RNA sequence: AGGUUGACCUCGGAUCAGGUAGGAGGACCCGCUGAACUUAAGCAUAUCAAUAAGCGGAGGAAAAGAAACCAACAGGGAUUGCCCUAGUAACGGCGAGUGAAGCGGCAACAGCUCAAAUUUGAAAGCUGGCUUCGGCCCGCGUUGUAAUUUGGAGAGGAUGCUUU
């Protein structure tokens, strides 16, 4: 196949056929919209291994997302508090600009299953990615077995509830010693260690 | 007078019991005029003339519906309100087959390793 | 293309929902609809609100 | 809710009190004393046949 | 006819054919965002608190989940929860204070699916439309839909029995 070879070069980003490919496609989603539906993936590799199947039902969005971090909207910039010893200008996002342009993606297509997403470019001011919808109502995934899992209720905004791929990146659901508080759920981790048990033959 | 009763309805068809709605309409629309010009009886007789359009409007729309549904029995898109209801999540819930469908291999799996019965001596 | 649907939204046509019935109640039995009868020839009614 | 409702007891101890009790039936004084109607009663303890 | 006739690609229109989303509820759940009163003699580390308020998204449970784990033993063996570990290891102005996890016993147990392969002696796969219900069409798709394989392996052989 040809994938083997399109995942060793898409490997090699600092090569001149790369780097030329992705100057030239920044330029083109630089002067399209900040959301727009990509008619194919541009990285057939990475959204094949991530999931995406050329069946009726599986659509690919292109969006960019402004990086960097975050500010909070507090009148002129200031906190009129105790004092913090930083400015706003340093303040980080917990989620990942991914997750952002994941969002933004469902929101805008409210009537899909966001399934994952894959970074496609990136510039000074945005980053670029395309994210993978699946069609719940449509005939041709509710009856494949492989994928009607997302046509369930249990499965709406999986984007919105850290139930993709940067989710649990983000939310730290890795096994062992160094993810101890957040393994489980964190808040849910720290109600369990907070709770007071008593027994009735105590 | 005027209590129609819907043994006596459920046997017609569509138009005389049209001509019954009209005509328990009409001394519908007379006896409220006798009912504002006099005091007498006639609020019973008003009282069942109302039930009594209600019941032959009731046996129209059952039996237009009932012809309706024998009119889309064998069709593939019916109508919003002749499609049975249950709940919005249970319209948009899967159907059974396509809950009841597997993979290829999980077929043969399941095809030649099953649960079987069996019992342990002690 | 104008709209050809391959089923009707609304199975059966829904009645007049104002008709005559209905935009007629009763008429007035007080004494200026009695002497508008005899000095104007003119009935008065009362009739359903949304009635023109 | 969460005053204690229950007391915790040591399993000997119920069993002594229960052994005591056991005891302290098979006397007839105890018995009126307690209050039970048993002036004819022909044996304490009274075993009855299991046929019965 | 070639200044013509078409095929793709990309982007549009339609009250086009069929669908879907919004709001409510929010006790419990998954996230984001995020205080101060209070306690430290007062007080910018700290504490309250990774809480209250605010915002987004589900279900009858949610979430997690079949190890890039724990261990250092004669090794255990997905996830969750209870008891214990343990007020312990550890962190902490001028100290008020904070604080897990492995093992062990128990409740309950259940395992699997893809991408990376050429079906190449035959896209074997699928949405939709019309049906006389046999099928026939318009298409999707080779920039890859079926079968096969998922590391516990598997692919190829050899071999002789079992199975539906």
């Amino acid at each position: 196949g040809a994938l083997k070879y399109l995942e060793e070069l898409s490997k090699k980003k600092q090569s001149d056929v790369v780097r030329f490919l992705l100057r030239v496609r920044c330029w083109e989603y630089r002067q399209l919209n900040v959301i727009h539906r990509a008619s194919r993936p541009s990285r057939p590799d990475k959204a094949r291994r991530l999931g995406y199947k050329a069946k009726q039902g599986y659509v690919i969005y292109r969006v960019r997302v402004r990086r960097g971090g975050r500010k909070r909207p507090v009148p002129k910039g200031a906190t009129y508090g105790k004092p913090t010893n930083q400015g706003v200008n340093q303040l980080k996002y917990q989620r990942s600009l991914r997750a952002t342009a994941e969002e933004r993606v469902g929101r805008r297509c409210s009537n899909l299953r966001v399934l994952n997403s894959y970074w496609v470019n990136q510039d000074s001011t945005y980053k670029y990615y395309e994210v993978i919808l699946v069609d719940p109502n449509h005939k041709a995934i509710r009856r494949d077995p492989r994928i009607n899992w997302i046509c369930n209720p249990v499965h709406k905004h999986r984007e919105c509830r850290g139930l993709t791929s940067t989710g649990k990146k983000s939310r730290g659901l890795n096994k062992g010693h160094r993810f101890n508080k957040t393994r489980a759920g964190r808040r849910k981790t720290w109600k369990r260690h907070n709770t007071l048990s008593l027994w009735r033959y105590r | 007078n005027g209590k129609v009763k819907a043994g006596q309805l459920w046997s017609k068809n569509k138009e005389e019991l049209t001509k019954i709605l009209g005509e328990l309409k009409t001394e519908l629309s007379q006896l409220r005029i006798q009912k504002i010009s006099s005091s007498g009886a006639k609020l019973n007789k008003i009282h069942d003339l109302r039930k009594s359009i209600a019941r032959v409007l009731t046996v129209i729309n059952a039996k237009q519906r009932a012809q309706l549904r024998l009119f889309y029995k064998n069709k593939k898109y019916l109508p919003l309100d002749l499609r049975p209801k249950l709940t919005r999540a249970l319209r948009r819930r899967l159907s059974k087959e396509d809950a009841s469908r597997v993979l290829e291999k999980t077929k043969k799996r399941l095809t030649h390793f099953p649960q079987r019965k069996y019992a342990v001596k002690a | 293309l104008s709209r050809a649907p391959k089923y009707p939204r609304k199975s059966i046509p829904h009645e007049p929902r104002l008709d005559e019935h209905k935009i007629i109640i009763h008429p007035l039995n007080t004494e200026g609809a009695l002497k508008k009868i005899e000095e104007q020839n003119t009935l008065v009614f009362i009739v359903d609100v949304k009635a023109n | 809710i969460w005053r204690k409702w229950h007391v915790k007891i040591n399993q000997g101890q119920k069993r002594f009190a229960t052994a005591s009790a056991l005891a302290a039936s098979a006397v007839a004084p105890l018995l009126m004393a307690r209050g039970h109607q048993v002036s004819t009663v022909p044996e304490v303890p009274l075993v009855v046949d299991s046929a019965a």
